[PDB]
């Protein structure tokens, strides 16, 4: 995407959001960042939302066919679940090499830099569904490095009711359930951030009010499947 | 266990 | 595809539809295809059913954008418009393709034939949906010709209720409505059909009813929209 | 208008 305008290019990923065309819409975002400007929130939501979905159906589809794996245990259906992947460690491997060079050493304002840190918590979190071998205990200390950092930052710099900070917890936690073996700290972590989130609710307006507390549910949801 | 949507 | 035994590229789309991965079934077909063997019933439908979805999606896109294009009257909602015009036309180029190189030619049963032309005509039917300029009315008559060599052979040789002529009248009839202007043809053809195959069920099991029933509400439900 | 779908 060099040769296209990065106000294009933006322009381009919001029409490929409302076609749903989530591959392009991520094409047209990795062009806007490898342009070298910083993102701003919109953009980040941009290319957060790009990838999420791209990488949300290859994760689909990955379970789909491991499922149909371990129900047979020729080699078709193991070829065609390294196949699907492969093609999703791509695009992980794509996102953190964006947040790498340089979304993250660029981000000095805690609202962008908790954002990407959690986005590399969560790609992290990506391949550690799919690694089996030598690297999956240290691809999940990477996970949770990101994750932990972004947590640091968003508990000194962010009031407890703010999205990003709810979403990271929230993420993380899933982290924790799913990733981590560690349940009591999924559900631990779930709480605290509830409960501190709703002593916080006063201080809002009813825009912000509504965004908080739809990922209070979240947390909510989970908690009531975990308990 | 549901993580973060992007949209609202 | 072409190091890739024939039936491991079968048993790979049937995994890539069971995942929904319709853009990976529809090249594994295109590899079966190109194997040179004719294809099963069973595996018309592999065919059919995975580019019928790679460019169900691009027709919805292509109306999103193009919506919002008509809408706006910079160049980049035209500009993506026409990247995935281009994209679609590509998809239904390569389908037309495959039935003239060589699956149509090699085609003597009713059901294979029919089945094939019928997609001849609605992949033409699809570029006749973007097509403007000076071959608009060329696509036209060559869809038209493929559905109308289709009915033919399905009068002779199908009976009324048979699924495959069901479809392909219901899909001529969308043609007429849709892409000829010719909305009483649309109407007429709709309520013959339905008309024939309706007096036609005494004749059928209990599962070839329900198959040929299902068609037939189809039938009825456009009909209720055009009048 | 509804043309035909490949599965039931
Ligand atoms: C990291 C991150 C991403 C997105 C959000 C956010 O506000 N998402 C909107 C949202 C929240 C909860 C539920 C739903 O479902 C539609 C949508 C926060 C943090
Ligand atoms: C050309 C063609 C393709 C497919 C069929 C068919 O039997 N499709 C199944 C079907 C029919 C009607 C409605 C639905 O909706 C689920 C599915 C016939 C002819
Ligand atoms: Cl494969
Ligand atoms: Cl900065
Ligand atoms: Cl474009
Ligand atoms: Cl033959
Ligand atoms: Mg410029
Ligand atoms: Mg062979």
């Amino acid at each position: 995407m060099g040769s296209m305008e990065r106000a294009s290019l933006i322009q381009k990923a919001k029409l490929a959001e409302q076609a749903e065309r989530y591959e392009d819409m991520a094409a047209f975002m990795k062009g806007a960042v490898e342009k070298g400007e910083e993102l701003s929130c919109e953009e980040r939501n941009l290319l957060s939302v790009a990838y999420k979905n791209v990488v949300g159906g290859q994760r689909a589809a990955w379970r789909v066919l491991s499922s149909i794996e371990q129900k047979s245990n020729g080699p078709e259906v193991r070829e065609y679940r390294e196949k699907v992947e492969t093609e999703l460690q791509g695009v992980c491997d794509t996102v953190l090499g964006l947040l790498d060079s340089h979304l993250i050493k660029e981000a000095g304002d805690a609202e962008s830099r908790v954002f990407y840190l959690k986005m590399k918590g969560d790609y992290y979190r990506y391949l550690a569904e799919v690694a089996t071998g030598d690297d999956k205990k240290r691809i999940i200390d990477s996970a949770r490095s990101a994750y932990q950092e972004a947590m640091d930052i968003s508990k000194k710099e962010m009031p407890p009711t703010n999205p990003i900070r709810l979403g990271l917890a929230l993420n993380f936690s899933v982290f924790h359930y799913e990733i981590a073996n560690s349940p009591e700290e999924a559900i631990s972590l779930a709480k605290t951030t509830f409960d501190e989130a709703m002593a916080d609710l006063h201080t809002l307006s009813e825009d912000s009010y509504k965004d908080s507390t739809l990922i209070m549910q979240l947390l909510r949801d989970n908690l009531t499947l975990w308990t | 266990a549901g993580s973060i949507p992007g949209r609202r």
